[PDB]
Parts: C-alpha cells; structure tokens; sequence
C-alpha cells in the first residue's frame, strides 16, 4: 500500500528522471544484462552491445511505462494493464526478473542522484517498483 | 562463479577507496530502514524508532563498520570466501537463524550504497564484479552444504 | 487478484476445513516447527511438544483467522487488518515465514483431502494464502 | 544439513513405496500449472493449454519420470548429493539459466504430491527429512561455488 508520503516521493523521483528517460532507461537495462547475464536470454533479437539503438529504444519504452504508473499512481493496474498479459501470459517472464530490474533502476538512480536517493525515498521507490511489477505478474494464474 | 582478473581488479580498486565506517554505517542503516523486519535481530542497538534515529545510532555505525571490515576479508582472498565465512555462517545461520534472503538484501543494499558514493565510477562492469562478491559472501553465510 | 473461480475454490476448501479448525491448525503449526526449526524461535513461551495445549490453541486461532478471510474474501484486508500491525510492526516477523506457513497448510490439506486438493484448487488456495499473507506483511514500511 | 539416521530411514522407506512415473508426472504437471512461468522452459512438450491438457500430456509424464528417477539418485547416496548433480547443475544453471527459486518451488510441489499420495504416513518428521533432501538437491543444482 502506497502512502501519500510514498507517492509524493515517487513523483519527486520522476521529475529527476524526466529528461533522462532514454539515458536512464538504457543504463538500467545495461546493468540488468551485465550484472545478471541470464537476463539477456529474454532478448535474443536485440544487439546487446553497450549502447545499441535497440537497447536505448527499449530502455526508453520501459522507463516511459514506469512514468505512466507514476502519473496514474492512484491506480497503477489500469495504467499498465496492457503490459500484464504480455509479460506473464505471452512472454512468460520468470517473476524473479522484476526484482532484478527494480534493483537495476535503483542503482542507476543512486549513481545519478545520490542526494535524491535518501533512505526514505529509497523505501517509497522500492514499494512503488514492487507494486508496479506486481501488476505485471498478476496475470500468471 | 570464479572471479576473472578484471572482476578481481574492480573489487580491489573500489575497496581501496572504501571508508569502512562511512559505507558500513550507511548500508546497515538502510538495511534496517528499507527492510524493517531485520530490526528484530538488533534489539540491543536501542533507538531504531525512525530513519534519522537509525541513521544517527552509534551502535548501528559501529556494527556496520564491522560488517564492511568483514567484506574486506573476502576482498583480501577472493578464492577462499567459503572458508573465511564458515564461522560467521555458524553464527548467522546455525545460531541466529537469519533467513538467507536477508543476506541477498544486504548485498543489494551495499551495491546501492556503493553506487551512490562512487557515481559513474561504479560502472556496470564494476557492479557485476561486486555483485559476484556479495552473492558469494551471502552463499558462504547460508547453511553449509557438504 | 482472486477470480470468481478462485473464491469458489477457496470456499470449497474451507467447508472441508470447518469442523477441523483446531486439528488442522495444530498440525499446520506442527509441520511448520518440525520442518523449519528456525520458526520455533518466534514462540519461546510455547511448549512446542507434539500436541501441546498451547499449539492447539494457537493453531486454532490462526486457522480461525484464515476462516475470517474466506468469509470476507472480497476484502481480506479489513478482515485481517487487526493482525497486520501486530505481525509486521510489533512482532517484526520475517516475511519469508508466511510462505513456510502457507506451504505447511497446503501439506496438511494434501494429507487430509488429496482429492480436494486438485491442481486447480491448489492454484486458488496458493493465490489466496498469498493475498492473506500480503495483508499481514503490508505494514512493514 | 547432514542427514541423521532417522531422516535417512524416512527417505529410503518412502522412496521404496514411490512409483516414479505416477509421482513424477503429477509433480511436473503441478509445477507447470501452479507456477505457469515455468512452461517457458518446456516449449517442446506441445499442448500446455490447460490443467487437464498438461495433466494428460505424455511428454510431461515421461519427463516427470526422469525427474523423480533423478531424485532417486540422491536417495541412493545421500552423502554424495553435490557430486551426483554437478552435471545437471551445469545443465539447469550454467546452460538454461533456470533461476534457483524454481528448484525450491518444484521441491515444495513434490512435498505436496508426496503428502497427497501417502496421507497420514507422511508425518511431520517424514516431511522434515524429505524437505532436507529436496533442499539439498535444489542447492546442488544452483550455481556451483568453490
Ligand atoms: C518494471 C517492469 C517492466 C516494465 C514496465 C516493462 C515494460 C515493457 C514495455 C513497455 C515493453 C514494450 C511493449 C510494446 O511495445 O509492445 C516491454 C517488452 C518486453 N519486455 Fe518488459 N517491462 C518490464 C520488465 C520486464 C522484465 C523484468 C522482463 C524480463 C527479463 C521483460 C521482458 C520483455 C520482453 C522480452 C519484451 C519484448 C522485447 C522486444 O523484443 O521488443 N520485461 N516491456
Ligand atoms: C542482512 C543480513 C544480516 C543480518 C540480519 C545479520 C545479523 C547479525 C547479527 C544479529 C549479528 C550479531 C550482532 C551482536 O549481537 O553482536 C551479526 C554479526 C556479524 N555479522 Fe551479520 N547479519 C547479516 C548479514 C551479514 C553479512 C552479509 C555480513 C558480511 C560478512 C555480516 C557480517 C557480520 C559480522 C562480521 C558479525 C560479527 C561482528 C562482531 O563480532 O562484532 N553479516 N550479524
Ligand atoms: C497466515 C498467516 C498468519 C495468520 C492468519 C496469523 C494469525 C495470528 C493470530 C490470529 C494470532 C493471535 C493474535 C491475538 O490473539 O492477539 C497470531 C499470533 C502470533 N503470530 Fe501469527 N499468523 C499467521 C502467521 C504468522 C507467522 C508466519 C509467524 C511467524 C513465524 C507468526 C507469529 C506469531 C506470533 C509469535 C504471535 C504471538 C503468539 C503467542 O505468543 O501467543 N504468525 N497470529
Ligand atoms: C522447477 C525447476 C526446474 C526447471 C524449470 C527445470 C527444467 C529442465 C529443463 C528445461 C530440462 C531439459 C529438458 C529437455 O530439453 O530435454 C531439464 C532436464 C532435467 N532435469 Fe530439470 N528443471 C527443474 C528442476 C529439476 C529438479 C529439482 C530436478 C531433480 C534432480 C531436475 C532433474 C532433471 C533431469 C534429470 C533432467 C534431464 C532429463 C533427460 O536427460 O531426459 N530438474 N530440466
């Protein structure tokens, strides 16, 4: 359950992210693939080189979807419902991967906005990424 | 699983720049704050009533320092990690029953703390090396299989 | 998200459980303590012998609370809200334990009602136990 | 971690009564059904369109049999589990990248399947022994640490 304080922190986080959706999105994926190699097997048709166009394009889409959840933070479900079946039913993504991606995003944020990533903000964003990925893993069964 | 020469170099390089007190206090505090149920293991630390309280708790700081110094023991001999933590394994697992999941979480917290402190120097490749290190320590701390 | 089918299966499960709340409750705890020893440390003031009065009493309370969630399956939260702070804030139960207890209950059910525990029912009850424990772990942060 | 004489006895006794095809088909099916994302590893099994379909799939049955026969190898030498699964470890972890969490889940599914089949004979003490066995196999299948 996201509290008013948590939502306020998440929005504070996104205003920092806005303007760097592609840059941060790409690095998030780059850290996912480099740190957890197994993750690459989900993208066989992707050139996984450092800053490939495909990774930048996809990284942008992913972070842009997160932006959507921030905008409709009161009801993340309906905001990302179109991605739920895609990930769980069609792609059958193993749910452990959502934690790896959430962690990867947090690392990118710590790198670029250490002062912003206070313990309190870290808590809110972790709860947020958890709720966001819960929506994408809610259609398994 | 085995550390490559590059990974060994990232680990030693970053470790050389690490202030164990500073990094350790921050990591232990964040563990207690981001994953509050872990506070059940540190009753003797006193005031853990809030983020600021935890962040300013002297016992948290001192213990955090010891935690990072321990990671330092892993750094000094990356190939002997299992042995280096065997005893601490008896302490955390056999005695305290700390569920192994928490080791991973502290590992994740440390990675984030290193990232915040080192900025762009903490590259994806550097993180990958550190992720292998924390994961190896976490594994050596869990129940010992023969 | 519990589907109409899942709720129907859970109710089907509880009608089997009704009449054996204490027996099943006690065995659930007995399997928790015997299989995952660490779990005993949460009950230092309990005589943890096979069928002690304390275990039977507590086992009954736990399964009775689950019965409450089944009755108010449309809104489990408000049904078990009084147990949320108690477990997360006051007791600071490590969340991994809720999975062990859910698993323990499923084992007890398989032992006593194999035919009832079909794959489809197994799915619904697992989703249910997950939602029930989510309520008890929602007050950590 | 080490198996006691009693645990060894529960494992061997129950194993002697296990029909590998029956138990294995049921466990693999339940794994695929209760935790559907695991289906991503068995594309070649064909029809996995529903519980009944999965439960009646001949490839699921045959593979399930092989899985249980493998657990049988653990039973035949409880002290050599790490070695017995080293190769399968390279297959599941190194090659397929099956996240270790799934090993635990299959372990949990097997325990439930044994419980349903054996009823009250599957006592808490018997389950404890089997839980140590499946957990040991799960551990031997995960990334190998030295
Ligand atoms: C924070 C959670 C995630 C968000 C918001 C999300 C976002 C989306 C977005 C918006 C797309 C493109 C959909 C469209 O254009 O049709 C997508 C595609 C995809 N996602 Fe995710 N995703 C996330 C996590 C994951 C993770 C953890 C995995 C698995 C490791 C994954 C696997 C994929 C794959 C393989 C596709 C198709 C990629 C390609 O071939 O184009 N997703 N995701
Ligand atoms: C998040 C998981 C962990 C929890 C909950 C935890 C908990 C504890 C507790 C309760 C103690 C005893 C403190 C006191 O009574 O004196 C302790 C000791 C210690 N831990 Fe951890 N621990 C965790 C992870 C780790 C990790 C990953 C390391 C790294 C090697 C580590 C290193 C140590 C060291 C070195 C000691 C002994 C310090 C001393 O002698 O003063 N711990 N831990
Ligand atoms: C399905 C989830 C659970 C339910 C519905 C639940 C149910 C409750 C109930 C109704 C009580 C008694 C409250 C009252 O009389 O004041 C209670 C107490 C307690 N619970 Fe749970 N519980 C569950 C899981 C857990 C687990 C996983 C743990 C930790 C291993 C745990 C730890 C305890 C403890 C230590 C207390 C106090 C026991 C005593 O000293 O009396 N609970 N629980
Ligand atoms: C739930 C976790 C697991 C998943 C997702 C998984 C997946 C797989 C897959 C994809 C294969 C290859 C099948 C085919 O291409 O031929 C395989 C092989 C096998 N697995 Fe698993 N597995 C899991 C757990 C286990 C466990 C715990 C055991 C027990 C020892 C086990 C035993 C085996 C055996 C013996 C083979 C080789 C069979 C053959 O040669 O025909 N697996 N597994």
């Amino acid at each position: 359950v996201l509290s008013p304080g948590d939502k306020a922190n998440v929005k504070t986080v996104w205003s920092k992210v806005s303007g760097h959706v592609e840059d941060y999105g790409a690095e998030t994926l780059e850290r996912l693939f480099r740190v957890y190699p197994s993750t690459k097997t989900y993208f066989p048709h992707f050139d996984l080189h450092h800053d490939s166009a495909q990774i930048r394009t996809h990284g942008k889409k992913v972070l842009t979807a997160i932006g959507e959840a921030v905008s409709h933070i009161d009801d993340i479900a309906s905001a990302l419902s179109k991605l739920s079946d895609l990930h769980a039913q069609t792609l059958r993504v193993d749910p452990v991967n959502f934690k790896l991606l959430s962690h990867s995003f947090l690392v990118v944020l710590a790198v670029h906005a250490p002062s912003l990533l206070t313990p309190e903000v870290h808590v809110s964003l972790d709860k947020f990424l958890v709720a966001v990925s819960n929506v994408l893993t809610s259609k398994y069964r | 699983s085995d550390f490559t020469q590059e990974e060994r170099q990232f680990i030693v390089n970053l470790w050389g720049r690490v202030d164990v007190e500073q990094i350790g206090a921050e990591a232990l505090a964040r563990l207690l704050i981001v994953y509050p149920w872990t506070q059940r293991f540190f009753s003797s630390f006193g005031n853990l009533s809030s983020p600021s309280a935890i962040l300013h708790n002297a016992k948290v700081h001192a213990h955090g320092k010891k935690v990072l110094t321990s990671f330092g023991e892993a750094v000094k001999n990356l190939d002997q990690i299992k042995q280096t933590f065997a005893q601490l394994s008896e302490l955390h697992s056999d005695k305290l029953h700390v569920d192994p999941e928490n080791f991973k979480l502290l590992g994740n917290i440390l990675i984030i703390v290193l990232a915040a402190h080192f900025g762009k120097d903490f590259t994806p490749a550097s993180q990958a090396a550190w992720q292998k290190l924390v994961s190896a320590v976490a594994h050596a701390l869990a129940l010992r299989y023969h």
